[PDB]
Order: structure tokens, then sequence, then C-alpha cells
């Protein structure tokens, strides 16, 4: 894919 | 917002562990195909007035933004850190979720305290009852998968 890259989620959301 | 990202990446490009030049996660990918177990963080590119951190490991690289709440800085919307004060120092508290804390190992000379011949002996320094609980991990679409990312870059 030549466009999207810098796609991603979240770290240890709270507990 | 904005002043508060940018404010972050002047003293942090100034440790020389910020290498802007590449692509979003580009840019933070290249820390496995160099730094092996280092995370780095590029510049977005845009108004280049933002910057995305992400690190390696055995599940994929991740990349991860800060985000700013009216006048504090964090990398989620969820005020469960207020240990510190409103518009404290904005990725200086995230951070501690793209690395370790801050302090280098160095401390005048001396051991303030030695650890030599010591058993059944707690070893709780830095944790005077202050914990906010820190720890960068990948989700798997419904299990969090726990990785523990704590390596500076350093150029190379």
């Amino acid at each position: 894919s030549t466009a999207s890259t810098v796609e991603y989620s979240t770290v240890v959301h709270s507990g | 917002e904005y002043q508060l990202v940018v404010n972050a990446v002047r003293k942090l490009q100034e440790s020389g562990f910020y290498w802007s030049a590449v692509t979003g996660g580009e840019a933070n990918l290249l820390l496995s195909a160099e730094p092996a177990g280092t995370f780095l963080i590029r510049d977005s590119s845009d108004q280049r007035h933002f910057f995305t951190l992400s690190v390696k490991t055995q599940s994929g690289t991740k990349n991860l933004r800060i985000q700013c709440e009216g006048g504090s800085f964090s990398l989620q919307s969820d005020p469960r850190s207020t240990q510190p004060v409103p518009r404290f120092d904005c990725v200086l508290k995230l951070v501690h979720h793209y690395m370790p804390p801050p302090g280098t190992p160095s401390f005048s000379l001396p051991p303030t305290e030695p650890s030599s011949e010591v058993p059944e002996q707690p070893p709780a320094q830095a944790l005077p009852g202050s914990t906010p609980k820190r720890a960068y991990y990948i989700y798997s679409g419904g299990e969090k998968i726990p990785l523990v990312l704590s390596r500076p870059l350093s150029s190379n």
C-alpha cells in the first residue's frame, strides 16, 4: 500500500 | 495544542534521539532496521506541528501520537494521570510511555545507598507511594498484548 502507513491503535488504555 | 507538541520536539530533538527526515511510520520503523530494540519519534508531515513514535517488537511495529486536551498533553483522552500539574511538560509525560523516566543514571559520585550484603530487604527505592503505572503494548483487536519498551536511540 503506497499511502496509508502511519496506522496503529493505543497503549495500555487504563487497566 | 500544536505549541505543546512543537515545544516538546525542541527539547526532545535536542536529545539527538529525534530523527527528522523520514516518513510518519517509516521514520519510526527505521529504528528496527538499524537501532534494533530502540524506538524513535518522527515529525509528522503536513504543517510539521506534530510527531509520532513507534517501537519494534515480535508482534509488529506500532506508532502512537500524543493528544492535546484543552491545555494538557496525553497519549489518550482519559485523565487517569493528573499526578503532575495541568499544562505540565507536554510530550515529557508522554515520553514515559515511549521510554523510561528521565534523570540520568549518574548521581554525584558516591553511592548514597550501598547494596552490599543485605538479605531480607524491600527493593523499593524510587517508589514513595507514587506510581502512575506505565507500559507500552499493542492491542490484538480484542486481546491486550503488553510489551515493555524503554530504549533510547543513539544515532547510527
